[PDB]
């Protein structure tokens, strides 16, 4: 949709381009453990990497080797269950749907504020100008200007506050990427 | 040197590494610190994050000041002249418009200052956490105190901020090696107590994970568990005990 | 009344309605008198104008971006997915992003190959596959000790405004009128005082984390480790380190 | 509207600040790899 004064700017990173970043992060993780987050990516066989991640939680690595078939089956089953889980449980993506809903609602309110009189004889500037002489049309227009400017300012303020919330979430997500994806976190319930 | 050795021990490299190449490590640290001086003196926009707070506060104050030039519909913007040329019953209506405009301008300024203060408070809380966790300790928490494995960091005060010098260990020239997760001896299956098994092609060694140091595999750096029939990748090799 | 472009529409109005209106109370179509045709209304094109510049310290050359317009309405014009961009030559080969245009497009002053502002799809980094095998590992045979600098703002200037003289100045006349607005300025003074007082708490919390002042020994026998670049210099009038002195000479107010 | 001063250069500046910040959010979350890594054509990951 396109309206009077409202424009939406395209993000700098396209969705086709963020998928490449996540592909790089995956490939790096599977093929090199956490080593690629510190220095050069150093290949390591994946069961050996999982053995060292087991060793990183106080389980000897012989456990993983003596039940690798079992652990791989459990991992495959758990990954498969994610698809069904978030496909069948609604409101699972609610935290993402809510940002879209809130932004759309704020814009709809901002546009619907152009239908308000604020005490003017009419809300249509051309209609009031076409039938009132200038020294009174000035007074009528001024109320409309004041109301519309106040509406725009309220919109800007709520956008600033919501953007602060989204920035806090994005900082949390960056910390989680660094500390869960590029490392193994010894830190309780931070990564699940 | 001993403190730095134990910080090395805190990232998974034995102390003997630091002591056998302390001259090199100290030279390399001195060079890396000296490069910070040159980088800050040569690269502009390095202190951008600090200059931006100053710039934004200055811009907010400048717009607040320039809002005194606005009429807001009053016959004039200077209160003194409208007061000096209108009788009170007609000057009150003019002054009211200025009062409304200036009050609402001040309100906008204060609201944006509150939001920016919340942002700066978040940054200061982050800086306090980084002081505690990077300067007062060694952080096992990746990419929080720089790129690489965190050794130690130094604070430097900056105008309206803090600068952290994060010393990190970064691995260097590496070799493709062949591995196996265990070795089979007399039907017993041996795992490495610390480190990994590697082969130079003809002979098998245990090394620590972050620095190539081959050792002949002994009963003293591996542990047996189970038999050879269970682990999928096994290599037959001999293990020696000093007792014989 | 209104302005816009009128086009034929396939919206089956009812015989009695005279003009259609979309969500959020905007006229989206009207029916024509004298032909009863149903004609659609679209706002005629508009958008912001943005200026791409390498900097007056490098060149006076500039590319201009019209943000949401087709390249049909007014030396080399390029239609991109974030607007119409004129003055930038488009290069097939990708570089690291310098000045963001949007939608994956960036632009910079090349200074070597083309003497203009080029426009390109930004690259995400060097491609390299990792040599994954089921029986191969890579272990580093050396290391490098690296120092990186991280910069964080802690506090800002503790400003304070006095409403009564910002709004009125020395005028009892309008001060009497300002009294009719209640505590609008007790509130603003209070809010700014809160900001100012917490600016000091920010610094206290970042820096005051040691209960006593530790001193370095007179003799610097640190086993080859050299800290002269970070410890304070006795020869300076203000006892700052060389790096802190450069930091203080680097930000300008 | 000119008689209200800089209200709208100010509102435009605030919205532009938010817009510029969203790209920084995305970049700091995702742009954490120096290099683009690819997986091998054969998926012999020990059963995973
Ligand atoms: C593989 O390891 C063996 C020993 O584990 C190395 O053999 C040594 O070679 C040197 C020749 O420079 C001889 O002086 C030693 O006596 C040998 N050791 C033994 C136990 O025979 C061999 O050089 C290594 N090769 C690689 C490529 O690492
Ligand atoms: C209004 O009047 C005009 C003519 O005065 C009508 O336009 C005619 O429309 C028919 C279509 O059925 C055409 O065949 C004629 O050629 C048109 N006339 C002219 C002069 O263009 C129009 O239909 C009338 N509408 C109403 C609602 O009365
Ligand atoms: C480690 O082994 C891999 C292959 O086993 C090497 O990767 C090759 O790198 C060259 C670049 O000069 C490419 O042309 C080949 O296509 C790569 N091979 C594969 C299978 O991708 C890598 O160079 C080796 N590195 C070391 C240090 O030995
Ligand atoms: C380990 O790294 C250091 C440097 O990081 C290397 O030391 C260099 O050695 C050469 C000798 O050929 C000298 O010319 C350089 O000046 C040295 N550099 C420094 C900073 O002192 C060392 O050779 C590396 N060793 C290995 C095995 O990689
Ligand atoms: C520590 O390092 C600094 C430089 O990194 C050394 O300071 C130099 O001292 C000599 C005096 O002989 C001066 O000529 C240089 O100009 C100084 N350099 C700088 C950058 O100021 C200092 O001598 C070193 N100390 C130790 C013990 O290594
Ligand atoms: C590794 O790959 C080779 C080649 O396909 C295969 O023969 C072997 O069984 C695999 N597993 C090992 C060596 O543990
Ligand atoms: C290891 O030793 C056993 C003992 O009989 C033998 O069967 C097996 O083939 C050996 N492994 C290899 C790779 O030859
Ligand atoms: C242009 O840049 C040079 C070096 O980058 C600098 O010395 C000069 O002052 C700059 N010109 C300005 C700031 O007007
Ligand atoms: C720009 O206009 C041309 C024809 O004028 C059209 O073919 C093209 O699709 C337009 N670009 C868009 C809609 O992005
Ligand atoms: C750029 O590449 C496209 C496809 O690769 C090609 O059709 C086009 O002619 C190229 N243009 C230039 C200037 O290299």
């Amino acid at each position: 949709q396109k309206f009077n004064g409202l424009t939406v700017l395209p993000p700098l990173l396209t969705d086709e381009m963020i998928a490449q970043y996540t592909s790089a992060l995956l490939a790096g993780t599977i093929t090199s453990g956490w080593t690629f987050g510190a220095g050069p990516a150093l290949q390591i066989p994946f069961p050996m990497q999982m053995a060292y991640r087991f060793n990183g939680i106080g389980v000897t690595q012989n456990v993983l080797y003596e039940n690798q078939k079992l652990i791989a089956n459990q991992f495959n089953s758990a990954i498969g269950k994610i698809q069904d889980s978030l496909s069948s449980t609604p409101s699972a993506l609610g935290k993402l749907q809510d940002v879209v809903n809130q932004n759309a609602q704020a814009l709809n309110t901002l546009v619907k504020q152009l239908s308000s009189n604020f005490g003017a004889i009419s809300s249509v500037l051309n209609d009031i100008l076409s039938r009132l002489d200038p020294p009174e049309a000035e007074v009528q227009i001024d109320r409309l200007i004041t109301g519309r400017l106040q509406s725009l300012q309220t919109y800007v303020t709520q956008q600033l506050i919501r953007a602060a919330e989204i920035r806090a979430s994005a900082n949390l997500a960056a910390t989680k990427m660094s500390e869960c994806v590029l490392g193994q976190s010894k830190r309780v319930d931070f990564c699940g | 040197p001993m403190q730095m050795a134990y910080r090395f021990n805190g990232i998974g490299v034995t102390q003997n590494v630091l002591y056998e190449n302390q001259k090199l490590i100290a030279n390399q640290f001195n060079s890396a610190i000296g490069k910070i001086q040159d980088s800050l003196s040569s690269t502009p926009s390095a202190l951008g994050k600090l200059q931006d707070v100053v710039n934004q506060n200055a811009q907010a104050l400048n717009t607040l000041v320039k809002q005194l030039s606005s009429n807001f519909g009053a016959i004039s913007s200077v209160l003194n002249d409208i007061l000096s040329r209108l009788d009170p019953p007609e000057a009150e209506v003019q002054i009211d418009r200025l009062i409304t405009g200036r009050l609402q301008s001040l309100q906008t300024y204060v609201t944006q200052q509150l939001i920016r203060a919340a942002e700066i408070r978040a940054s200061a809380n982050l800086a306090a956490t980084k002081m505690s966790e990077c300067v007062l300790g060694q952080s096992k928490r990746v990419d929080f105190c720089g790129k690489g494995y965190h050794l130690m960091s130094f604070p430097q005060s900056a105008p309206h901020g803090v600068v952290f010098l994060h010393v990190t260990y970064v691995p260097a020239q590496e070799k493709n090696f062949t591995t196996a997760p265990a070795i089979c001896h007399d039907g017993k299956a041996h795992f490495p107590r610390e480190g990994v098994f590697v082969s130079n092609g003809t002979h098998w060694f245990v090394t620590q994970r972050n620095f190539y140091e081959p050792q002949i595999i002994t009963t003293d750096n591996t542990f047996v568990s189970g038999n050879c029939d269970v682990v999928i990748g096994i290599v037959n090799n001999t293990v020696y005990d000093p007792l014989q | 009344t209104g302005t816009g472009v009128l086009t034929e529409s396939n919206k089956k109005f009812l015989p009695f309605q005279q003009f259609g209106r979309d969500i959020a109370d905007t006229t989206d179509a009207v029916r024509d008198p004298q032909t009863l045709e149903i004609l659609d209304i679209t706002p005629c094109s508009f958008g912001g104008v943005s200026v791409i510049t390498p900097g007056t310290n490098t060149s006076n050359q500039v590319a201009v971006l019209y943000q949401d317009v087709n390249c049909t309405e007014v030396s080399n014009v390029f239609q991109t997915r974030a607007g119409c961009l004129i003055g930038a030559e488009h290069v097939n080969n990708s570089y690291e992003c310098d000045i963001p245009i949007g939608a994956g497009i960036c632009a910079s002053y090349q200074t070597q190959t083309s003497q203009s502002i080029i426009a390109y799809t930004m690259s995400l980094g060097a491609e390299n596959s990792v040599a994954y095998s089921n029986n191969s590992i890579a272990i580093p045979t050396n290391f490098t000790i690296s120092v990186t600098t991280e910069i964080l703002p802690v506090s800002m200037t503790k400003t304070s405004v006095d409403c009564t003289m910002y709004i009125c100045g020395d005028s009892t006349e309008c001060s009497n009128l300002l009294l009719q607005y209640g505590s609008f300025c007790t509130q603003l003074n209070r809010a700014l005082t809160g900001i100012a007082v917490e600016q000091d708490k920010n610094t206290q919390e970042v820096f005051a984390q040691v209960k006593q002042i530790y001193k370095t020994p007179p003799i610097k026998d640190f086993g080859g480790f050299n800290f002269s670049q970070i410890l304070p210099d006795p020869s300076k009038p203000s006892k700052r380190s060389p790096i802190e002195d450069l930091l203080f000479n680097k930000v300008t107010l």
